[PDB]
């Protein structure tokens, strides 16, 4: 069937990797 | 050891979703949702390094941040063509957790992500009876209700989610018998699924995704009603008994003449078929009310509609009403004029049935 839901980009603070 | 802009590896991405700081936790799950986007190696291997069961824990995180942010990133990950990935959630018990913390949603953006996943999960078979068996309650009562805007005493909102929601439905009656009875026999969701679709109607909207996965839906479980309906030995209708009331009936009919949308068109065909499939009183009576001019010519039309599993439906839905067509003349009129290989055999069966 159908996956309606899809995906989205998303936005981060790599600078708080850590 | 002043901060900078370092790329960490996957590995640690995902090592950092167990780490202390909630700031960490959440930015990476943030980071592996961007990651994954539009990535489907990157998906795969969030799932061979383990890190799916992490993210399905993170859904009970108190922090909004955080489980939001788990909560994007399961759904890119349940989202493409590794049919694995959706199995590795389920398997950690994610639609128990995606349902924990839909009860406890209170914003939209978390309903969002929460829905759409669970759409994107509804897609595959192995999760059907899942869902089914865990969040069609949840979904019922928190989402399609409440939004829906009807109410068993008596406005629309939030389309997005009612949409996700309405195909996680959708999609998990599009087979099974017992998916079909546990819905349908749900309080309020058919009263409500139908109320909607009027709502859109009433907007000039034919063709919108919300009333296209509403009316599949309502396909579905209107699918051998006749048959698995409590007590099938055939004041006000509720519930299910609303699949075969003159009123859902009559909005199909003006699908048919107003929907330009081929699912639509479909899945209204569809479901007057199923409707009419039955030997029983409400099957003699919606028959008999659709072996009407205006009725048969609607439903008759889409016979020359450009897409086939249109053509089909309509041509199972025409079979049907002959059945004990009591003026083989207004039928006949309407559909031998106009009327893949089993398309074919569909087509020819109907031919017959018409004239006995």
């Amino acid at each position: 069937d159908e996956e309606g839901g899809g995906e989205e980009d998303q936005d981060f603070d790599l600078s708080q990797l850590h | 050891p002043p901060p900078n802009w370092r790329q960490p590896e996957l590995p640690e991405v995902i090592a950092m979703l167990g780490f202390r700081l909630d700031a960490v936790k959440s930015n990476a799950a943030a980071y592996l949702q961007h990651l994954c986007y539009r990535n489907d190696k990157v998906k795969t291997d969030v799932r061979k390094l383990k890190g799916i069961p992490v993210l399905v824990g993170l859904l009970d995180h108190p922090k909004k941040e955080v489980h939001l942010g788990a909560c994007g990133a399961l759904k890119n990950i349940s989202f493409g063509r590794d049919q694995d990935n959706k199995i590795a959630i389920k398997n950690c018990d994610g639609v128990p957790a995606l349902v924990r913390l839909l009860r406890k949603a209170r914003d939209m953006d978390l309903t969002e992500v929460i829905t759409g996943t669970l759409w994107n999960l509804s897609s595959h078979d192995s999760i059907k009876m899942e869902i089914v068996d865990h969040a069609l309650h949840a979904l019922t009562d928190e989402v399609i209700i409440p939004h829906s805007g009807w109410e068993r005493e008596p406005h629309i909102e939030w389309e997005s989610v009612l949409t996700n929601t309405a195909g996680c439905l959708r999609n998990v009656s599009s087979e099974r018998s017992e998916a079909r009875r546990k819905l349908r026999e749900c309080d309020g969701l058919v009263d409500a699924l139908i109320f909607i679709v009027q709502a859109e109607i009433g907007q000039k909207d034919s063709d919108s995704k919300l009333v296209e996965n509403c009316v599949c839906l309502l396909r579905n479980l209107s699918y051998q009603v006749h048959r698995e309906i409590p007590q099938a030995e055939r004041s006000p209708a509720r519930g299910y008994e609303l699949l075969f009331q003159p009123e859902v009936v009559r909005i199909y009919i003006s699908l048919l003449k107003e929907s330009k949308t081929p699912a639509i068109l479909e899945a209204s065909a569809g479901a007057i078929q199923n409707l009419c499939a039955g030997r029983w009183t409400y099957g003699r009576y919606i028959r008999s009310a659709l072996r009407q001019e205006k009725a048969l010519s609607a439903i008759a039309d889409l016979l020359t509609n450009e897409h086939e599993r249109v053509v089909k439906a309509a041509s199972g839905a025409l079979r049907n009403l002959a059945v004990d067509a009591r003026n083989k003349e207004l039928i006949g009129k309407h559909a031998i004029p106009n009327l893949s290989e089993d398309t074919v055999i569909s087509i020819l069966n109907t031919i017959n049935e018409v004239i006995a």
